[PDB]
């Protein structure tokens, strides 16, 4: 069998910059008669199916932007993207078709962009959820960058760090920003024995946290 | 227009078996080699095997990883591709893709068309439908202009769950967070942002689909949360 590998595992550049990534095979993919190397490149944007970009090592699929160029032969290959665009955010995979087919492990291309502050929204538990005996307080932190962000929850002025779960979206394909949800889940009983619920977001873009809260008693 | 559509995915218990289908249209099915490729959540693509075209006699070949356990077949009159998966285990949990492969060696190469894929989860846990909760702003507007709403999808299994807003109309301004597995149950949330002159004067509904339990829920976001 042939082992396919790629490097680096991940790379980051700003829009407009050029990027190169590599692919290597355990054995030569060159056919001595045809002189071609049977290597292809695929692009898989976050959440969608893969798209064929290049085949036979250097032939671009019709319709694929000329910014994408493949090169190499034998066991060593490269994919170059000149003038990277925000939408180029994706994992790129190489694949040999010399003997059956085998995919490499992929190279994730991340995009760097200007810092942006998050937009914070807080939501008290729905009446529906209360009927099930549970209570989730949710805070969305949308369209920010960089990814690193801290959320602090406070109930009646006290910090609550138990029962809190955070979840980040993949980078956006159009504006390269991130979004994240912070959810504090309590039982209906505990939720009802407190008044103030606050989520505080601390991000690089400011020295002062963005705070959102409601009182429940003012509900 | 080439169309590949996979079906058959769902929850299977360890040691169980499953048959996936791939309907095709828009091209002469028999002229093409067809492959199956899978992808575990957050992991790399993995080629599983192929079935050759007419001139080559429709012969099959498989990846060492599944050879002896998965088989591929094709119905040349209906133009449907199949993947029979036997004796499954956790490691087989993944999205399975139907892909059009080459039609000849000297013409070109590459898997040029792919289906959307169908998810398979191998687990002993029980299929559990989700609860969908509408998230409207609390009784506190503040600096208005844009309004953000959301919906919490909680306690379901297995993944995935599909969330749309006004049947997709509200694309853009929508963010759906990755599900988090707790115990044997998943929870995720989705947010949508629209101008305040749109909601609540106009309707906003989050549409949730959970294939595995054949469930579809519509939750209109009604004002007066808290
Ligand atoms: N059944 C086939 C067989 O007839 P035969 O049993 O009488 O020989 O072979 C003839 C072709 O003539 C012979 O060619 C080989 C050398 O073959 C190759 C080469 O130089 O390596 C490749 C041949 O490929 C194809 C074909 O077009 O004929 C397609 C191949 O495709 C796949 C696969 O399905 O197997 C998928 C593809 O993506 C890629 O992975 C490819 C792989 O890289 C090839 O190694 O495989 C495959 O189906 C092969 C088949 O395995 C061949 O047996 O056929 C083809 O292009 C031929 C040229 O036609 C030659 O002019 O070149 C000679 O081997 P040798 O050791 O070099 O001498 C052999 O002696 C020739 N008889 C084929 O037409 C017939 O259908
Ligand atoms: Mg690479
Ligand atoms: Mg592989
Ligand atoms: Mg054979």
């Amino acid at each position: 069998d042939i082992v396919m590998s790629q490097f680096p595992s991940s790379l980051a550049v700003s829009a407009g910059e050029k990027v190169t990534m590599s692919c290597k095979s355990s054995q030569s993919l060159l056919n001595s008669r045809t002189r071609k190397s049977y290597l292809a490149w695929y692009q898989q944007k976050p959440g969608q199916f893969p798209k064929l970009l290049i085949y036979w090592a250097a032939t671009r699929e019709s319709g694929v932007p000329d910014r994408f160029t493949g090169s190499g032969s034998g066991t060593d290959f490269t994919l170059t993207i000149s003038s990277v665009q925000a939408e180029d955010l994706a994992v790129y995979y190489c694949k040999q078709s010399y003997n059956l087919r085998t995919f490499g492990g992929g190279t994730k291309l991340e995009i760097k962009r200007a810092d942006a502050a998050p937009t914070v929204s807080i939501f008290p538990p729905s009446s529906e959820q209360l009927t099930s005996g549970g209570a989730s307080v949710v805070c969305f932190l949308n369209n920010f960058y960089p990814k690193d962000i801290n959320v602090k929850w406070k109930i009646d002025g006290s910090e609550r760090q138990n029962g809190v779960l955070n979840s980040w979206t993949d980078q956006d394909s159009k504006d390269s920003t991130y979004s994240m949800s912070s959810t504090l889940t309590l039982t209906k009983d505990e939720y009802e024995r407190h008044n103030s619920y606050t989520c505080e977001a601390t991000h690089k873009t400011s020295t002062s946290p963005i705070v959102k809260s409601f009182n429940r008693n003012e509900c | 227009e080439v169309i590949l559509v996979e079906s058959g995915g769902g929850l299977v218990q360890p040691g169980g078996s499953l048959r996936l289908s791939c309907s095709t249209s828009g091209f002469t099915f028999t002229d093409y080699y067809m492959s199956w490729v899978r992808q575990p959540p957050g992991k790399a693509l993995e080629w599983l095997g192929f079935i050759r075209n007419k001139p080559k006699g429709y012969t099959t070949e498989y990846s060492a990883s599944v050879k002896g356990r998965f088989t591929i077949s094709r119905d040349n009159s209906q133009s449907i591709l199949y993947l029979q998966m036997n004796t499954l285990r956790a490691e087989d949990s993944a999205t399975y893709y139907c892909v059009r492969d080459i039609y000849s060696f000297g013409s070109r190469d590459g898997m040029d068309y792919w289906g959307q894929g169908t998810s398979v989860t191998v687990s002993s846990a029980k299929t559990t439908p989700p609860s969908v909760y509408p998230l409207a702003p609390g009784s506190a507007a503040q600096t208005n202009s844009m309004v953000t709403l959301g919906c919490l999808v909680k306690g379901y299994f297995p993944e995935p769950v599909t969330v749309t807003w006004n049947s997709g109309s509200l694309s853009s301004g929508v963010h759906t967070f990755p599900a988090v597995l707790q115990s044997d149950l998943y929870t995720l949330s989705s947010s949508v942002t629209v101008p305040s002159s749109t909601w609540p004067s106009e309707t906003v509904t989050c549409n949730v689909a959970h294939p595995a339990s054949s469930t579809k829920v519509d939750k209109k976001i009604v004002p007066r949360d808290c």
